[PDB]
């Protein structure tokens, strides 16, 4: 029910993130430091990546005062906008109009089509604006990334009665982190190895897109392939690809809780993480309903199981193979039929 | 602090730099759709690296972002060989570009 | 005869139980800071949880004329049923509903029947709608918890006769504490516009120790009997705890972690263990923080069985890792009377223990 991958990787100190003061973000786990990457950057380095564009329906803004004087035409309605959103309650406390927006690119014609109607009220026109951004959630960001809009009731109207504007997400990601300690460079007077963890759910996801399910598919592989070939921030493939479907969310982030001292920090990661997934499958789970699990690597750069201990279905070579394969398990769902 | 050094040395350096052209106010530094900031970086430092006194052999960008108070900045490391000894001193402890006030114009050379 | 459960878990970066600031929760053991999650929210989290789907017999809500006119049909009730909820003290203090009535027993047809009866409206159908919520709900988790409810006088009408209303639970949490201390970190984030023209979250890392208490008796009394029932509750409560994490920023701070060391012991008088963290755990560079707090756990519970020894009581106790990963007695000790690999095993040895209840069967009631 649940698409759960984790992910082992390399990734240079030039295409790092660093906090307010300059330095790349750290983390203790175990009583060591290490290297953090947070959540925030990743969904949104995915979000906008080269793999992406074709699923990207929604934009976050400030300034919907310039998107809705983008197709009208006609220049005479940009107060009658600043006037519709105050009235909406689009304006926080202080300031103005300062509360981040996030609808889909095909409602604003509708935006500009009440606006453009002077024959009827403000306060229903600010009321269709409301059933317009309160529905425009058919988007496969909004289904993968969730969205909150609090109205502030400070300027509102005399009703101006406000929809469910508020959409539960269905994806869960972790902040990355360091499989070993700290390390430098050359001193005077980052270089790191980091790990990941996802979690996709099927069911929420349709739901969220009202029942729709190549759309589900399409989205689920863009962001598969996004997340393995897209770096954070800057401008590499992972060496560990794994997938697994649950039905209760299980993370393997305490194998690293020993850090890894030693070319081989790689190897040594990618032992004590299948010891810890040997581990927790031998000793939490039983009958019902069994997991299976693809092992892809990199022409197979590191085998993984002991050399002897089965316990993945299948190895992949490729990456654009192990998409097929994770929509295969759904049923049917070629890839180049849900691309369309 | 003395420091000594010999015409084709090559050394490590680390620099911040202060992206600022002025054009028809101070903006900062652009490039091209079908350029990385890293190569506009590079060829702009080289530009003046004539006149300042060494050579470029290596760089890479590290950190690009701003510093408020606005202003550009940019930090580049790598590997430079001095030209002459004369003009990289005076180069040294004078600075590589404007806003020198707020720690933009500094050098850390190492040998290697 | 009392069931208790201990259980050691670490967890990812995360932030599960925080304050009104938005801060991870903290408290002070030993004269050392540590990391807290409270025992209400590892409550709500094992009554709301998948294990549990199956024994959720209890509505704790501010509004009952909701759920009576959901079970009356097409019919309309509102009005009246509020103008008896008000006869009844459920309290117009300070303009709230203040009680939130712990009704249970979710079969609501009796109030449902007493509204649509064309009698009088009056303290008649008011004390019948009392003695409907104070006499039949038991379920089986009010057996485990329960406050059934409180009457508020002033606002009640003078010829109500509220009958006895405290359930006396059968439920010790206490609050998880780490073995070592706390390390708060910050994390700085922007906005990002997407159209071209600093915020602070907090977060932590810690491995938990957590404690559980279980009373026999008073769990069947508060059932009326119905042994199976309790058995089904005793290990849906084992698995419950066993996985189930709270749901606070898990789609930013995922931290689906499952416990590593498992002790379940059963005594006559209950015993915790939690002075052997008052030494903080500091780490070595030959081994992690898990084992060693599991090392100065086992060597408190063996230093409590050899001090407080008396024949006239063995005490019988299982200790369960995953695949045997940590073991209790690593140098010389046979600690637990029992080693077991999986946890669906280990349920049914204690429920072997308890009544010699097989798995298959109590899972038909």
């Amino acid at each position: 029910m649940l698409i759960e991958i984790h992910m082992i990787q390399n990734h240079s100190p030039a295409n790092l993130n660093r906090d307010d003061l300059g330095a790349p973000k750290t983390c203790y786990f175990g009583g060591v430091l290490r290297s953090r990457i947070s959540s925030q950057c990743i969904k949104r380095s995915i979000r906008t990546s080269n793999d992406f564009k074709a699923l990207l329906g929604g934009v976050r803004t400030r300034r919907l005062a310039d998107l809705i004087q983008q197709e009208a035409g006609e220049t005479e309605c940009w107060k009658k906008a600043q006037e519709i959103l105050n009235k909406c309650g689009f304006k926080n406390k202080d300031d103005n109009t300062k509360m981040l927006v996030f609808m889909s690119k095909d409602k604003i014609k509708d935006l500009a089509r009440i606006v453009l109607d002077n024959s009827l009220g403000l306060t229903e026109a600010a009321q269709q604006v409301a059933n317009v951004i309160a529905q425009a959630t058919l988007a496969p960001d909004i289904a993968l990334c969730g969205r909150m809009l609090e109205p502030n009731d400070k300027d509102k109207d005399k009703k101006v009665k406000w929809s469910n504007t508020t959409v539960e997400a269905a994806l869960q990601v972790a902040h990355a982190i360091s499989t070993h300690i700290a390390r430098p460079e050359i001193d005077y007077f980052a270089s790191a190895c980091f790990y990941k963890y996802f979690s996709i759910d099927w069911e929420q996801l349709v739901k969220n897109l009202k029942g729709d399910t190549n759309l589900a598919a399409h989205t689920v592989g863009a962001f598969l392939l996004a997340a393995a070939k897209t770096n954070p921030s800057g401008k590499n493939y992972p060496d560990g690809i794994l997938v697994e479907f649950k039905n209760s969310p299980i993370s393997y982030a305490n194998a690293f809780v020993r850090p890894v001292s030693v070319s081989d920090l790689v190897e040594q990661s990618i032992g004590q993480l299948s010891n810890y997934v040997n581990d927790i499958r031998l000793g939490y789970y039983d009958e019902q309903s069994p997991v299976i699990g693809f092992w892809f690597s990199p022409n197979n750069r590191y085998p993984l199981g002991y050399k002897h201990s089965k316990l993945a279905s299948r190895n992949i070579g490729n990456l654009n193979e192990l998409v097929g394969a994770v929509l295969d398990y759904i049923g049917g769902f070629k890839w180049e039929e849900v691309q369309k | 602090y003395n420091p000594e050094f010999k015409a084709g040395q090559l050394l490590r350096f680390r620099l911040r730099v202060n992206a600022s052209v002025r054009r028809h106010k101070r903006v900062s530094l652009t490039w091209d759709a079908s350029s990385t900031p890293d190569q506009a970086l590079a060829d702009w430092l080289a530009a003046k690296s004539p006149k300042l006194g060494f050579t470029l052999q290596r760089c890479e960008l590290l950190q690009l972002g701003w510093v408020y108070g606005r202003f550009r900045a940019a930090l580049l490391e790598g590997v430079l060989e001095v030209d002459d000894p004369k003009l990289f001193l005076k180069t040294l402890s004078s600075g590589i570009g404007k806003a020198k006030s707020f720690g933009f114009g500094l050098l850390s050379v190492l040998p290697i």
